[PDB]
């Protein structure tokens, strides 16, 4: 994927790994060496208008 | 072929009777031990007094 990781406060039970949002995308991760939980948002991205 | 328990422990102060309530079950283990399995019976302990 691709996105910014930030430390989040997520209560994930200890046998989850990742958190699925409602549309089914891997919003938060387990980090596999460090058993902490890092949420995943997408890098800023926007329309252009002039 | 995997042996996946789950378990839940409720504190229930009900004298007999299966409780009316909800509860999740979390998973407690998986084991891969890949065998086949078409019955299966309890055991309980016994307590010996003179
Ligand atoms: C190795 O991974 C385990 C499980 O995630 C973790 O507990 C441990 O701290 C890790 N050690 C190293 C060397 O990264």
């Amino acid at each position: 994927g691709t996105g910014v990781l930030t430390e989040s406060n997520k209560k994930f039970l200890p046998f989850q790994q990742f958190g699925r949002d409602i549309a089914d995308t891997t919003d938060a991760v387990r980090d596999p060496q460090t058993l902490e939980i890092l949420d995943i948002t997408p890098c800023s991205f926007g329309g252009v208008s002039v | 072929g995997y042996f996946k328990i789950y378990s839940k422990h409720t504190p229930i102060n009900l004298v007999r009777g299966l409780p009316q309530g909800f509860s999740a079950l979390e998973p407690l283990v998986d084991l891969p031990i890949g065998i086949n399995i078409t019955r299966f019976q309890t055991l309980h302990i016994s307590y010996l007094t003179p």
